[PDB]
């Protein structure tokens, strides 16, 4: 005959389970996931700043201009990128520059040595090769010259430059080692020669080493390429009595703390993330993600879980 | 489970009760129905909500370009950098996995509390006007409309008011 | 404790109940004597040993050498790699003896809540016909034989039955 | 409130009970004032102190020079150990935070847990004689003097000693 | 009649420390803490590590003679009294980067680049030994390498390559002797003025001998420097000298395995299989946490200075 | 006749953060956070540190005329340079590994600088008396490094350079060297007389050859030319053997030292003081059990955590209702 009250708790047709530490598989009325598990399978721009991408070529083959082939967040190479050094030879300290130029603001390609005047007693135009090919034709790095002698001499050179930008410059160059004698005078006229480069801080001498190395590109000889970061006020000098490859275009830049080179086929697009992931950006809101370990940004703790769902409800008892 | 109302003695939830967490069922002369108290559901819902963002928003990630290059010569640095991410891999990995397990059963236990406070708030106030009949019901020993439901589910009941009549019905 | 019952108003343990984890001392005619409430018991035992579970299954940790050799020449990447060495160090030693300290609590206060909710659940049902005269006993004011014991262990006590003859005793 | 106590059905603390953090406030024919529960005022200090001792003592460390130099051309393990600085930075920001939060919480809960079970403890204790007048009060069934209201807080108390005269009121 | 609910109580003695309460006795408990372990060097992934016994990498993978010393292991052990390396005095080139890895391969095949009978027609390859890589007493020198010198008072300029035909990295070791005096120079290669090139299409570098009398070691006032290098699959590398050379005639085949370690302890070596190894022995655990030593490999649990990790189970033990 | 059960309340403001709710007064509460610092440099581990005044770690070690060159403590527990410290390597040049010898220098339990070749009798076919340069002045004149020797030509010959030291130190002993490569050939003359010349360093363990480099490099410090600094460490017993045709600048001081693990180099203007530390940072030392700090991330010691947090409130007493 009594007039009732009761107190109970919300049940609904939710499907969703938790684990606790206590059971495992307990459904609960509501609950979020702390672990983002998607991404928008693109690459975007970080912090609104798109990334350079190489094409087809990676950063060897675009920082030396390579015929084949002004700020940003961080780099793309596509896995099968193309040769950079069509020349055979080391690229000294490689890793390091690829990691210097990985973001920068402010980045301008400027001919700091202009060939039409900065040789007159040497030959700018016949240092082309069958290893740098283009047309048909063979060619060279477009940011480099390959200087030989004029009419059977190469005579003393002795150039310098004064950094006049109110930032780094970076400067490249190669050294060339022919494969044997003939080529050497071929080439340089001198036999035994010398190259030296230095700046305030910079400070190298360099000599031919003549051999027959296994033909890469048809190459039995070699060329090593170098750089260096011009400071501001500072003055670089180059010297050769032969085998310098001297410095056509450098590039005024400015670079940030720095991020990295993400090496994916996937394409990139016109978007804007917090985190960039190999195989494509994800919105940061979660602590959590297993989408990749290799993140750049402002991102989420890689974790190797499945499911990390937090129960804000109770557990659903509808029965 | 730590609080004994939630599948306790409480044995079961109310899918008719879809406005809310906490909440009541009543039955008299005019009627019955369900009816989530607002009160302590928004409370509950308020903290709830402030758990979960301050699991995310207690994550100050700095800025970091995880991947690293090493040529043939580097093995050894390469390695050392592996070691630093699976690191961090494991750490993060397992205090995530055990805060969710952790967290989880503090919510449980937590939902469990606040319906177990909201049957005995309701105890206090009806004393012996009502028997407990079990699974979180009472059964007035006077007569209980609407009016004299609401100032139950609302804090301010009357129970002077009906001690006469109570105390006949037993 | 944190409910109150274990090392509370009930302020030791019984040896003589060596058949589970939380039961009763029964004392009427026919005899008398411990018996656990072996359903309490394995649900404890079976959440107690997930937690166990669930603390070490969570591990589950990345191949890694850890062992890095440098030269001479070599002492800041050498004194780097002591760095993450260490560093893995007082995160994980800080992290595991805090597990201990705090999850050791939670299993008491939950062995706690287990004999709190066994008290209650036998104090909702007695009532009247009982006397709770503390330590966490109760004197029954009627006959309580086995079949009436077993009957309020297993929730199915019945009040009406005994309310004539409790009342008299009063 | 966890357990119903603080800001629950006791719905304000005392500033006049200073002597302790759980107390009680008695009002009887002869006076009335404050005055703190000893023993368990002393245990909940013993206890939390002994919270704060364990979260600072189990922080161990090693010796460790963090600084690092790296010139012009090692920028790569530069960054290697930026990551390295930062990775712990984050690991133990993010630690430290929860671990208040969560403390925290369990403190205030631990508190709350210490009430409830003082005033269940007295509630165990006056039985019949007396009634639960609400807001943490009891209001005695019969009449109770300074050593009868010493009995009650120290667990002495004696119910068959008053069960007659309650039994009429 | 009476109804009690009440809690068990036993003979246990263990302690756990809570949060709130240092030594508190329960009824039981568990250990997450692993400090037991096997005192064996063991197997990982059920393969077997490299004992180089009283040698050490740098004597073995040269030939050095005191090492006569399979094709896979999970990682190498050397004896904390390995002497046995570089008998000739010399620097040893990215010594470390090698030995990383070595440390685990999964396929491991020495075999005669250069046959020491066909190759140098033109040198003296049976004169190169020394007091300082002594076998059995007597004048010897590194079995993997050949120490050329000048034949009948010329040293002619030498040029000889190999093609990479093996399916895999061609580990390719060999070494540039540097007289104390224009005098041995002379006595050894003639030549006075040599060099050494060594060239892949990965790989270059030109070497010129630095004659000084430099101090005695092993009672060698001269110098001989290591070098190394792995020629990729189809790959040539291209040797060639007017002196100074010594010669490859041992090279490895080999697929370089993940990335493992290098033990370096006492600890016997048995027929027994772990997940996760350490210098003082072998952990077989499930538990999550490890106090043995920080220096692992494999799949292990974190180590930790912690010296007791007990987990409560049961409840507090109150018999009274 | 009333008996009631109740908690404390006060006129503390103090607030918390807990996982529920933001900002709950309590009663009593302490931090977790280290947000203070002494401002101060002081010694660690009971050993004061090295400070170097207006000079950096090459300008010290090679002797440069402004640094004050033992006197420099038997030992200590770190270095400090100031953010201004101009005096390094005067003489333009590249200092080899210099990072790598900054952190085998920064802590020492064991120092002495001593005169290894004594520039008296060491060399007596050589000029060990005119090696001054006007890119490293002293009191308003041409000078030098005080624990190098730029050894010049003899009247007009510079003769096969021959001189070893053997390790009679009961522990290593730290060498340094320069090699000096002129501007030109003339200058190469006048200094060394031959114009083809090469330098032999080796031990037992270290070996290296050298050959002047002559060119025309930017001016720095009114020098076109170039000196390169070279070190090694010689192990006790061990002997180190040095061989010049010229563009050679001898040791004049060595070290004898024995070199503690870590530690690490503090580059701040923070006052050195007689105090005592076990946890230093660049701005001050920190004094706490404390196992969380926001003071500076690089530290040296046994220091609290660092971490982001501006306070970490943690509760001790109960939610603070004093209504
Ligand atoms: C130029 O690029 C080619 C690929 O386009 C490179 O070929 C790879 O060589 C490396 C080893 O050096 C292997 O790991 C890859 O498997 C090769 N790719 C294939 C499938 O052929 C080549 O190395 C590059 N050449 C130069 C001059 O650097
Ligand atoms: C030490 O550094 C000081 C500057 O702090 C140098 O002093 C300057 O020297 C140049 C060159 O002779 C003078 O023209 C200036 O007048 C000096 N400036 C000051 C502030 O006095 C000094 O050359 C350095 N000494 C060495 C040897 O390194
Ligand atoms: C990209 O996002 C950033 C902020 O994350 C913002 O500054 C910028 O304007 C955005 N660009 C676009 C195209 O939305
Ligand atoms: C125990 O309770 C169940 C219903 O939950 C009932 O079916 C059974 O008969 C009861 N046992 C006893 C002892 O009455
Ligand atoms: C650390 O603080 C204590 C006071 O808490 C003080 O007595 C002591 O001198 C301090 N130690 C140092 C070296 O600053």
């Amino acid at each position: 005959p009594g007039d009732t009250l009761c107190i109970g708790y919300h049940a609904n047709n939710s499907t969703d389970t938790v684990d606790t530490v206590l059971e495992k598989n307990v459904t609960v009325t509501h609950s979020v996931n702390l672990l983002e598990d998607k991404h928008n399978g693109k690459l975007c721009k970080l912090r609104g700043v798109a990334p350079l991408h190489l094409g087809k070529c990676n950063i060897a083959g675009w920082i030396l201009g390579n015929p084949e082939c002004s700020s940003w967040s961080y780099i793309v190479e596509t896995p099968s990128s193309d040769n950079g050094t069509c020349y055979p030879g080391d690229f000294i300290d490689y890793e390091e520059l690829r990691e210097q130029l990985s973001s920068v603001s402010s980045f301008e390609r400027f001919e700091i040595f202009p060939k039409t005047s900065s040789w007159p007693n040497h030959d700018s135009n016949k240092g082309v090769t069958a290893a740098c090919p283009h047309a048909g034709a063979k060619s060279f790095y477009k940011n480099l010259i390959w200087l030989v002698k004029k009419g059977n001499s190469y005579p003393k050179l002795s150039k310098s430059y004064i950094n006049d930008k109110g930032k780094e410059v970076l400067v490249l160059w190669g050294i060339h080692h022919p494969s044997t004698s003939a080529d050497q005078q071929s080439l340089y006229q001198n036999a035994d020669t010398y190259v030296f480069v230095c700046s305030s801080r910079y400070s190298k001498k360099f000599k031919p080493e003549i051999a027959i190395c296994p033909k890469v590109r048809d190459q039995e000889g070699r060329m090593n390429y170098y750089w260096t970061l011009v400071e501001p006020g500072d003055k670089i000098t180059f010297e050769a009595t032969g085998n310098l490859v001297v410095p056509r275009y450098a590039f005024a830049m400015e670079r940030n703390a720095g991020s990295g080179i993400i090496i994916s086929d996937t394409p990139v697009h016109d978007c804007n993330t917090t985190c960039q992931t190999p195989k494509g950006a994800i919105n940061t809101s979660l602590p959590f993600q297993n989408i990749h370990p290799i993140t750049i940004g402002k991102c989420p703790k890689y974790v190797k879980s499945t499911k990390l769902r937090l129960a804000t409800g109770l557990r659903n008892i509808p029965s | 489970g730590l609080f004994g109302a939630i599948a306790g003695f409480i044995e079961g939830g109310w899918t008719g009760m879809v406005d809310g967490w906490y909440g009541y069922h009543h039955q008299n002369e005019q009627g019955s129905g369900y009816a989530a108290d607002l009160k302590s559901t928004q409370n509950a819902i308020d903290e709830i909500t402030n758990k979960v963002n301050s699991v995310i928003e207690k994550m100050n990630t700095q800025f970091t370009a995880v991947g690293k290059e090493f040529n043939h010569l580097e093995k050894r640095i390469e390695n050392l950098n592996k070691k630093v991410d699976d690191g961090f891999l494991d750490i993060w990995t397992y205090n995530a996995e055990l805060l969710v397990l952790l967290e989880n059963e503090r919510t449980l236990d937590y939902h469990d509390s606040n319906v177990k406070n909201l049957y005995e708030k309701v105890r206090s106030q009806l004393k012996n006007n009502a028997k407990e009949i079990g699974n979180g019901c009472f059964e007035f020993y006077h007569k209980c409309d609407n009016t004299c439901m609401e100032s139950v589910k609302n804090g301010t009941y009357d129970y002077p008011k009906y001690s006469e009549e109570a105390k006949l019905n037993r």
